[PDB]
């Protein structure tokens, strides 16, 4: 049961810098990351950025230079900085928590990586060799890696969002 | 006579009358001619047997029962350990499921035993005029 | 980069509709597309993740599928509460870098 | 443990009927299995017992020549429980044999009341009629 | 009605435990050196009323035996002559088998000698005729001492005092599960460490019906162990009458080359009575169908795992099993199987070193009981249409599981606490 | 902080059955020798406390 609370300014002057905060209370994570997505009126969602539990940060490549994300574990918050605010940046800014996980290429259970088999006999889809063959290569034991996506990502919780208007 | 562990499936009392067979056949002594991997093994196993035996004898002595086998204590049976009466325990369960049922509270019983024996010995020290 | 979606779609009560999401190998092709429903007013609600896995509380009539670089959201037994902007999304080479689609608006005609 | 007996059978007088008693939740080989009946006219009546372990049987004199008690070999489940099955076949049925029949697990593995029926099944209703 | 705890020492209580076991023999460097001779009479004590869970696949006796055989293999190979200098460039001509002449260091450092030896095709590979031994670019090589014998003799695995071995005496006992009839022993029966692939040799036979044991039948990845109730007989001969030529290659070192062949140009083989093998195969498919049918060969590249590999008289045989596994079942004339021979083997070249099996002079012939099999399913097709079984011998541990299936190791916990109406005498 | 900036390369040359010597390949990158930095402020504080004791 994760709770997200956004806080920050409601009004920016043109070219001012926008600093927002998202306070997560009631964490119930499992790796995952916390970040920010935006939506300008009448436009599509545009992913902005995130920070994960290991301290690695990532930003929307087309906007990184205007963005900055920090964290504070003691206050259990994260921040967002957006420089050079224009009318383009007037938008709803959603704080989110997302499930992030990179799956390396892994052999199915009861199989072990054995490159000797394809190297010397030329078989296809035989990167993994049945453990029942004790390091020996058997064509009857061949198998590809676990069929699954290399990259796993989806938004698991959405904050209520904060509207930011740029105006004189 | 049934032999080593022969009464494993018997009632706890039937096995209790012949605990001495299992207790005696617990220590071996299988000579040697190692004069090697096999030698390292045989030497290592040698130690562990009498090691467990001496740990058990240590426990027996620190409970006032260095004479082994059957002894009684001053510790009352707290009903929270098991709620079964005497007939059920001694004529319905074997020692295996018994130790399974009481393994939750074994160490507490051991502590109660050691402390009751220590208090008995302090009383013995007090016991002269 | 933005995943290609039709500007809008519509359908009458008691029918099926589908929304396409065109990307590339580096996002949709990775095979982990997610779908999100934004009803004007309420906060966004996660609906599908991992191409086919339904979020908690999402009925069966919301189905996610994918062929290659095109993901599809199928909605059967249309109800008035479905009218909304729908966005697909996917990781892009990075499991932290995410890309969204242009969005498709669903309108439901024939209401009481 | 649970004792599950066969359901119910209708048999004509002079015929025979076989009631089953499948066991679980305890070591079937250890406790005796008794067969006891209840009729409205004569009340409760103990019929006999059988040992699943040894095959030893003890039948009441009134049923020694028309009742056959058998057991299967215990089917192990874990180590302290098993499933088993005992059968009782009663023949030459009469109207006064109509009633409820029970199989029952014994009380203790040793003692002064080993066979004493302790855990009872749900019963099998036998009706003798034309 | 007042209960007090009382201590009992020597209660029949045991717990599952993994400990360092030790060997036993009496009648060969691996087991004749062994350890302590077995007792004249072993005590197998039946435990009435006792039902204990066994698991042959999570058994530690298997891993212990595996590492013990490995370490013994290394300890017996270490003092023998390593043929590192035999990697000279070889000039080879045809007699399969090839006559190879090469230089070799003599005893005096400055002098060299040109000698010739016979080498099987598997041992040598060409580079640019000029040849080299196949191992010389992968690993070093050492020659098994001629005195030590590769004949497996029974080795009894024993538990230390305070521990015990539980033996399931249930005839129909599955690989894993509760055993209603259990006896306890200090040491197992005489287990011959027969190194084999595919079919099992010299094992113990299951009573009543033959036994099919897997870790998971429906899982193709887990192998299938087969134990016969009736042993089949297999006669294996190497008809070539080889000769051993001891050529001195230094002070003390001596290489055992293969001299010219005497006799026929026939390759080693094994016969198996077709009648008995048809009966055994029928009973096999009956026990296979108890959980569900054709049989095909396995084709996986490594000759030593694709073929019934074993050792006989000191020569290492690798056998085409195609005559045994070409069948389809929907419910003397002895079959003959061709066997090739290798003298260079690498079952652990990476862990350690390779072994050169010295040539055996004369004709070779050994008779073996074939007690078991090791099988594997294909990849899952359209379900329940057809099932195909190919033989494998992927690992050596499955042989240890094949003979350790009935045994289990436990430690005695002789400390029981129980309530009686007894209190000690008041001070 | 200690660094060896040279980007060395390892060349495995086989010198017998099994034996393999790991030679140093040609350098990639700078011609700089390994070094270690130590913060002068912290080392001046530590040296002061050292001479006091
Ligand atoms: C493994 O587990 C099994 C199962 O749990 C366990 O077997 C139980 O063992 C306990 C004790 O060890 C038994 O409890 C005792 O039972 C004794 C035997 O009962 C007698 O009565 C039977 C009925 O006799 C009538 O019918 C016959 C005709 O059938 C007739 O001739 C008679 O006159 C009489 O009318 C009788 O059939 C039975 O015979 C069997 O056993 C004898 C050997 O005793 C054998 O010769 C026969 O061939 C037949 O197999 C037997 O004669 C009983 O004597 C005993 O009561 C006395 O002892 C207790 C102390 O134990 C005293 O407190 C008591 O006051 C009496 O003096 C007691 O009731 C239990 O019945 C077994 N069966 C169960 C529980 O199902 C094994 O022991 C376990 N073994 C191990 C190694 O763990
Ligand atoms: C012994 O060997 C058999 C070989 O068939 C194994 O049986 C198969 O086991 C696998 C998993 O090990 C099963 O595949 C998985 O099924 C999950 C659903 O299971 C339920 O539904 C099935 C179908 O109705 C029931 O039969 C079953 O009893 C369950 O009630 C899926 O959710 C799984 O998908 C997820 O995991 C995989 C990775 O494993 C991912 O790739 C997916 O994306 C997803 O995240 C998976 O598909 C298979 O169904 C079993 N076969 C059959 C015929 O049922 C036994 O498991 C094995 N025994 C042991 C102890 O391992
Ligand atoms: C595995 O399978 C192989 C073949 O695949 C077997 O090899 C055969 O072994 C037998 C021995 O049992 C050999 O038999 C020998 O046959 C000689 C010729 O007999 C042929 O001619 C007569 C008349 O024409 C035919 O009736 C007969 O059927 C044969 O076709 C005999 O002369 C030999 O007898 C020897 O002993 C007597 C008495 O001691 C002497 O007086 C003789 O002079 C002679 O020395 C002998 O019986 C047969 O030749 C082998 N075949 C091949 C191809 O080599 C293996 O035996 C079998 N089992 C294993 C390997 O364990
Ligand atoms: C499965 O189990 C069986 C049964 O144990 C094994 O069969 C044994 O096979 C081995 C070969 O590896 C046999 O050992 C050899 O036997 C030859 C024939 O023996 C005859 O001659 C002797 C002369 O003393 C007679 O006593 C005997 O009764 C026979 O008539 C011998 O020529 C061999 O001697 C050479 O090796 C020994 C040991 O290294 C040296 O001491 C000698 O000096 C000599 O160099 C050798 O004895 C053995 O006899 C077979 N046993 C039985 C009972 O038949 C299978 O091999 C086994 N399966 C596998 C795969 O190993
Ligand atoms: C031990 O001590 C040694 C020196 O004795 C240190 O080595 C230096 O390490 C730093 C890294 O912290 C190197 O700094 C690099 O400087 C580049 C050039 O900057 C110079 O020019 C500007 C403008 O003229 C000056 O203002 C500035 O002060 C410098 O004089 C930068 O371009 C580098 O930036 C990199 O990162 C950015 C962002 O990621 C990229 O966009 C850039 O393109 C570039 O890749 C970098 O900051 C410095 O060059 C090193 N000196 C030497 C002599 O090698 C060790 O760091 C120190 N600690 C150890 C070894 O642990
Ligand atoms: C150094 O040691 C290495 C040990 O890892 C040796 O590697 C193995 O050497 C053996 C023979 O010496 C090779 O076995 C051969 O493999 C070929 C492959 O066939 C395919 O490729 C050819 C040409 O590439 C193609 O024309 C065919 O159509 C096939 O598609 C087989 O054809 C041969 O019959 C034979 O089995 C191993 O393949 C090889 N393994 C590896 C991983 O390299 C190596 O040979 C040693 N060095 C030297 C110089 O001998
Ligand atoms: C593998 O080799 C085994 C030998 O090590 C083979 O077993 C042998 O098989 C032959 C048949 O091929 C048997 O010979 C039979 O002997 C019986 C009995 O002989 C006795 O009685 C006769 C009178 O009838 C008497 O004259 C003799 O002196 C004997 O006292 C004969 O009745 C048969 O006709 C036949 O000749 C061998 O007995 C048997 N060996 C043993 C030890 O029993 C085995 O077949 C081979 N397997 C394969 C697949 O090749
Ligand atoms: C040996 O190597 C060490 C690294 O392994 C060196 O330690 C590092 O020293 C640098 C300075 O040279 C520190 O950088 C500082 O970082 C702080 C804090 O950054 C955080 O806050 C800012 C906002 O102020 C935020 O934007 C960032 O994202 C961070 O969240 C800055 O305030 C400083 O100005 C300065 O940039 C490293 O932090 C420090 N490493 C660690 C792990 O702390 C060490 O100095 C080296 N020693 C020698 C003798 O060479
Ligand atoms: C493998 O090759 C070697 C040599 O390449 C063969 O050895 C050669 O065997 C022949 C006999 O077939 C020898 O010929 C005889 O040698 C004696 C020596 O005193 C001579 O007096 C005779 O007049 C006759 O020439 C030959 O010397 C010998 N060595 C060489 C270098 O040729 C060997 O036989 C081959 N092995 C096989 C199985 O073919
Ligand atoms: C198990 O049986 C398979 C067949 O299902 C065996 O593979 C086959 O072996 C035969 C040998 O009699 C091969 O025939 C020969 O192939 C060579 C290829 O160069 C060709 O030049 C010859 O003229 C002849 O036709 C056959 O090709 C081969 N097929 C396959 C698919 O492997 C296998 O060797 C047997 N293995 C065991 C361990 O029993
Ligand atoms: C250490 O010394 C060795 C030899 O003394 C150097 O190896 C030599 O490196 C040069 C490149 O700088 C090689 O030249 C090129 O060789 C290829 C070979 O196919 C040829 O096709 C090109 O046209 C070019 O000539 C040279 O072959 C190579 N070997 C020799 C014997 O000169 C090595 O680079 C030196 N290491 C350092 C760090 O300087
Ligand atoms: C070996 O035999 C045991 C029975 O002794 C099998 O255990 C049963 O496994 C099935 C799973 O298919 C369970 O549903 C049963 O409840 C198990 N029975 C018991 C008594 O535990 C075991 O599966 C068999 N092993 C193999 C590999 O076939
Ligand atoms: C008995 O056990 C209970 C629960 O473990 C504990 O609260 C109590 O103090 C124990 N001793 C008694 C009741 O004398």
């Amino acid at each position: 049961q994760v709770q997200l609370r956004e806080s920050g300014p409601s009004l920016m002057k043109p070219s001012q810098t926008l600093s927002l905060t998202c306070t997560v209370s009631g964490s119930s994570l499992n790796d995952k990351s916390v970040g920010w997505v935006r939506q300008a009126p009448g436009k599509a969602l545009q992913w902005l950025g995130s920070v994960d539990t290991s301290g690695n940060t990532d930003y929307n490549p087309g906007l990184k230079s205007r963005l900055s994300i920090t964290k504070d574990n003691s206050k259990s918050r994260i921040s967002l900085t957006v420089t050079g605010m224009t009318t383009e940046d007037s938008a709803t800014y959603y704080c989110i928590t997302a499930h992030q996980k990179t799956n390396k290429k892994e052999c199915p259970e009861d199989y072990t990586y054995n490159p000797r088999c394809p190297q010397q006999y030329g078989w296809s889809d035989c990167d993994c060799m049945g453990d029942r063959f004790g390091g020996y290569c058997r064509q009857d034991g061949c198998s590809n890696y676990i069929h699954r996506s290399t990259y796993e990502w989806y938004v698991s919780a959405w904050g209520q969002g904060l509207l930011v208007t740029v105006s004189s | 006579f049934l032999g080593f562990l022969g009464a494993a499936g018997s009632t706890m009392g039937a096995a209790s009358m012949t605990l001495t067979v299992q207790a005696r056949n617990l220590l071996s002594g299988i000579v040697q001619q190692q004069s090697t991997v096999w030698g390292i093994k045989q030497l290592q196993a040698r130690v562990l047997a009498v090691e467990r035996y001496l740990r058990d004898q240590q426990l027996l002595g620190i409970w006032g029962c260095s004479g082994k086998l059957i002894c009684c204590t001053n510790v009352p049976w707290n009903s929270s350990w098991s709620n079964r009466n005497l007939s059920e325990i001694w004529d319905n369960m074997t020692w295996l499921q018994w130790d399974k049922e009481i393994s939750n509270y074994t160490q507490i019983i051991y502590g109660l035993l050691e402390e009751s024996q220590n208090q008995q010995e302090k009383n013995e020290q007090d016991l002269l005029a | 980069y933005e995943l290609t979606q039709p500007s809008s779609v519509s359908g009458s009560l008691g029918q099926r509709v589908s929304v396409t999401c065109s990307g590339s190998s580096s996002n949709v092709g990775n095979g982990y597309v997610s779908w999100y429903q934004l009803i004007p007013g309420s906060a966004p609600r996660t609906i599908i993740y991992g191409d086919t896995s339904r979020a908690s509380g999402v009925p069966e009539r919301f189905s996610g599928s994918r062929s290659g670089n095109t993901a599809t959201l199928t909605i059967s037994s249309l109800q008035a509460e479905d009218e909304a902007d729908f966005f697909c999304a996917s990781p892009d080479d990075s499991s932290s870098n995410a890309v969204f689609g242009s969005g498709t608006t669903l309108t439901v005609l024939g209401q009481p | 443990g649970q004792l599950v007996q066969s359901g119910a059978e209708l048999k004509k007088p002079g015929a025979s009927v076989k009631i089953s008693c499948k066991t679980s939740g305890y070591r079937f080989n250890f406790y005796h299995i008794n067969w006891i009946r209840q009729t409205a006219g004569r009340g409760p009546e103990w019929m006999g017992w059988i040992s699943p372990y040894s095959g030893d049987k003890n039948l009441a004199p009134a049923f020694q020549d028309r009742v056959i008690m058998t057991t299967d070999t215990e089917v192990p489940v874990t180590s302290f429980t098993s499933t088993g099955a005992a059968y009782m076949e009663i023949r030459n049925l009469k109207f006064d044999d109509t009633g409820t029949y029970f199989c029952a697990k014994g009380l203790l593995r040793d003692g002064s009341s080993t066979w004493l029926p302790y855990l009872w099944g749900q019963g099998t209703l036998l009706t003798v009629s034309s | 009605e007042n209960l007090w705890v009382t201590v009992y020492y020597g209660v029949p209580v045991w717990k599952d435990a993994e400990t360092t076991l030790f060997c036993a023999s009496d009648a060969n460097v691996w087991a004749t050196h062994a350890c302590v001779p077995t007792d004249p009479n072993p005590q197998e004590i039946h435990l009435e009323n006792v039902t204990e869970e066994f698991n042959m696949w999570k058994n530690n006796m298997v891993e212990q035996m595996h590492t013990d055989i490995i370490s013994l293999w290394d300890q017996s190979l270490k003092p023998c002559v390593k043929l590192t200098p035999l990697c000279v460039t070889l000039q080879c001509t045809n007699v399969e088998l090839k006559n190879c002449s090469f230089n070799m260091t003599t005893e005096l450092r400055d002098k060299k000698q040109k000698v010739y030896s016979l080498f099987y095709r598997l041992d040598v590979v060409q580079i640019n005729k000029e040849y080299r031994l196949i191992n010389c670019n992968t690993s070093a090589i050492t020659q098994a001492c001629p005195k030590v014998s590769f004949e497996p003799i029974p080795i009894h695995y024993c538990a230390p005092a305070g521990f015990a071995i539980l033996k399931c005496k249930d005839k129909k006992f599955n690989g894993t599960g509760p055993c209603p009839s259990v006896s306890t022993v200090q040491c197992t029966h005489g287990i011959k460490p027969v190194v084999s692939t595919q079919l099992l040799l010299n094992g113990s036979l299951a009573e009543e019906e033959v036994m099919i044991r897997s870790e998971n039948i429906t899982n193709n990845a887990k192998n299938i162990l087969v134990q016969f109730n009736t042993p089949v007989q297999i006669n294996c001969t190497r008809p070539n009458n080889n000769t051993r030529k001891s050529i001195r290659i230094g002070p003390g070192q001596a290489f055992y080359a293969t001299g010219d062949i005497i006799g026929d140009i026939r390759q080693a083989h094994c016969n198996v009575s077709k009648a008995t093998w048809n009966e055994t195969l029928g009973k096999v498919v009956k026990q296979l169908r108890k959980h569900f049918i054709r049989f095909a060969n396995s084709s996986g590249g490594d000759l030593e795992v694709t073929t019934h590999s074993f050792n006989c008289g000191g020569e290492f045989f690798y056998c085409n099993t195609s005559g045994l596994f070409n069948s389809t079942w929907i419910s003397n004339d002895s079959i003959t199987l061709p066997c090739r021979i290798k003298q260079i083997i690498n079952m652990w070249q990476r862990i350690g070193q390779a072994m050169y099996a010295p040539p055996i002079q004369g004709v070779i012939r050994c008779v073996s009981n074939i007690t078991g099999l090791i099988l594997t399913r294909d990849g899952g097709s359209t379900n329940s249409t057809t099932e195909t079984f190919r033989p494998g011998g992927g690992d050596m541990r499955d042989n240890w599981r094949s003979e350790l299936y009935k045994y289990k190791v436990v430690k005695i916990e002789p400390l029981g606490v129980a309530p009686t109406r007894c209190k000690r005498r008041v001070v």
